[PDB]
């Protein structure tokens, strides 16, 4: 799948800077150019520049000349890209890639915003008492009012992965809302319990919510 | 900059059909043209470099061709795992540049959505909000309309929608629609309804509950 390892998501104020790492393991770090690419949602891909670690050779796209700064450290097989005087046109996913074969990082999301970090509220979605007894039942989690992205959502700590749709977050004002559904056999719920797990690393929050049938 | 225009900008094709997408450069790029595949929420992956060379492990159904300004990527027999967005890149002159991408979506049998409505949790009502959620899952094709009704009357503000990309298992699409009110608003009405209208029927699929029960 992905062969290079990038640093994690970042929330940074407008005007400030971030430094993203790209780790490239292997004995030949100085033999390969590292490319840096920008992707804003809805837009396509865009080339930022490249660096050849250990050579003093670097090529910038003109458009990012004063925005990106590339360095590399050869003893740790790690390339860096600093992005400076950030504005909201800089909010995007950034990738690094070797200039050879299929060697891409997982990407690094950057959010340029001075909005406040806010933990989510996690709400269960259990079927109404207008209870439809087809042979499958759908349950859900609403994950509301958080900032920044991402949260990760799982079901029974990862053990339940079939029947799951986790929907992209939507940004309303300066807060995200996201929902996840899971569909399971009717015979098996509620007797075999279903719990949603939500992690919001930016607020150092984790919430677990058992989906319980509605009472009265 | 060299400009790359990809055509078509999106495509539908069935399992086993041949597929051809094109990349046109604004000047001669002397065969320095790569192709990448990007799936929803994943990183890009390198398929073809220098017009027509396969990266190791790339399946044989892929090939590339072209010269001067006109390049193509060809899939000889389409597989379900070939869904995604395809990008060309030229490396003849700095700055290197990508095309705008071609989205490739897989055909399949029509399928109505499975629609579920959920009242607000009692937990959320304690904070003074009330979100009503409607899931429209595993439908094809992607085009769908969701309409919310409070006591028989259409409602449009406070509604937030989110679509999935094409499912990697069954090639369907899903959607989530959340109607957010205040608890005060929510407690004043009785009947809440989401109506989905999809290509498969001229009757909307209607799902609703009455606040008066648990
Ligand atoms: O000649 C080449 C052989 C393999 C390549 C693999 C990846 C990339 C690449 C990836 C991201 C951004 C720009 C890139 C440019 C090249 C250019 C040549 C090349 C390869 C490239």
């Amino acid at each position: 799948e992905v062969k290079l390892h990038q640093s994690g998501a970042e929330l940074v104020n407008p005007g400030a800077s971030v430094k993203i790492s790209c780790k490239a393991p292997g004995y030949t770090f100085n033999n390969y150019w590292i490319e840096w690419v920008k992707q804003r949602p809805g837009h396509g891909l865009e080339w930022i520049g490249e660096i050849l670690p250990g050579s003093g050779r670097i090529n910038y796209n003109e458009k990012f000349k004063d925005k990106a700064t590339f360095t590399a450290d050869t003893s740790s097989n790690t390339a860096y890209m600093q992005l400076s005087s950030l504005t909201s046109d800089d909010s995007a996913v950034y990738y690094c890639a070797k200039k050879y074969g299929d060697y891409w990082g997982q990407g690094t999301t950057v959010t340029v915003s001075s909005a406040k970090t806010t933990p989510p509220s996690v709400y269960p979605l259990a079927p109404g008492s207008a209870a439809q007894t087809n042979s499958m039942v759908t349950l859900g989690c609403l994950v509301k009012g958080y900032f920044p992205e991402p949260v990760t959502v799982t079901w029974n700590s990862g053990s339940l992965s079939s029947g799951v749709h986790t929907f992209p977050a939507v940004l309303q004002s300066d807060l995200y809302t996201l929902s996840s559904s899971v569909t399971v056999p009717s015979s098996t719920w509620p007797s075999e319990t279903v719990t949603c797990n939500v992690a919001h690393p930016a607020s150092s929050t984790k919430v677990d919510k058992k989906i319980v049938p509605r009472d009265c | 900059d060299i400009e790359l225009t990809q055509s078509p900008s999106s495509m539908y094709a069935s399992l086993g059909e041949r597929v051809t997408i094109t990349c046109k450069a604004s000047q001669d790029i002397n065969s320095y043209l790569n192709w990448f595949q990007q799936k929803p929420g994943k990183s890009p992956k390198t398929l073809i470099y220098h017009t027509n060379r396969l990266v190791d492990g790339v399946p044989s159904r892929f090939s590339g061709s072209g010269s001067g300004q006109d390049y193509s990527l060809i899939i000889s027999s389409l597989e379900f795992e070939d869904m995604g967005i395809y990008y060309c890149l030229q490396y003849d002159e700095f700055p290197y540049t990508f095309g705008g991408g071609t989205k490739l979506e897989l055909k399949r049998a029509d399928a109505a959505p499975t629609v579920s409505i959920f009242p607000p949790s009692s937990e959320q009502l304690t904070s003074g909000g009330a979100s009503v959620v409607c899931f429209l899952n595993n439908f094809y094709p992607k085009d769908i309309n969701v309409k919310w009704k409070i006591d028989g009357s259409e409602r449009q503000n406070g509604v937030l929608n989110s679509w999935t990309d094409q499912d990697s298992k069954d090639s369907t699409y899903s959607m989530s629609s959340t109607l957010t009110l205040t608890k005060d608003e929510y407690e004043r009405h009785n009947s809440y309804t989401c109506e989905a209208t999809h290509k498969t029927s001229t009757s909307p699929i209607v799902k609703s509950f009455n606040r008066n029960e648990c």
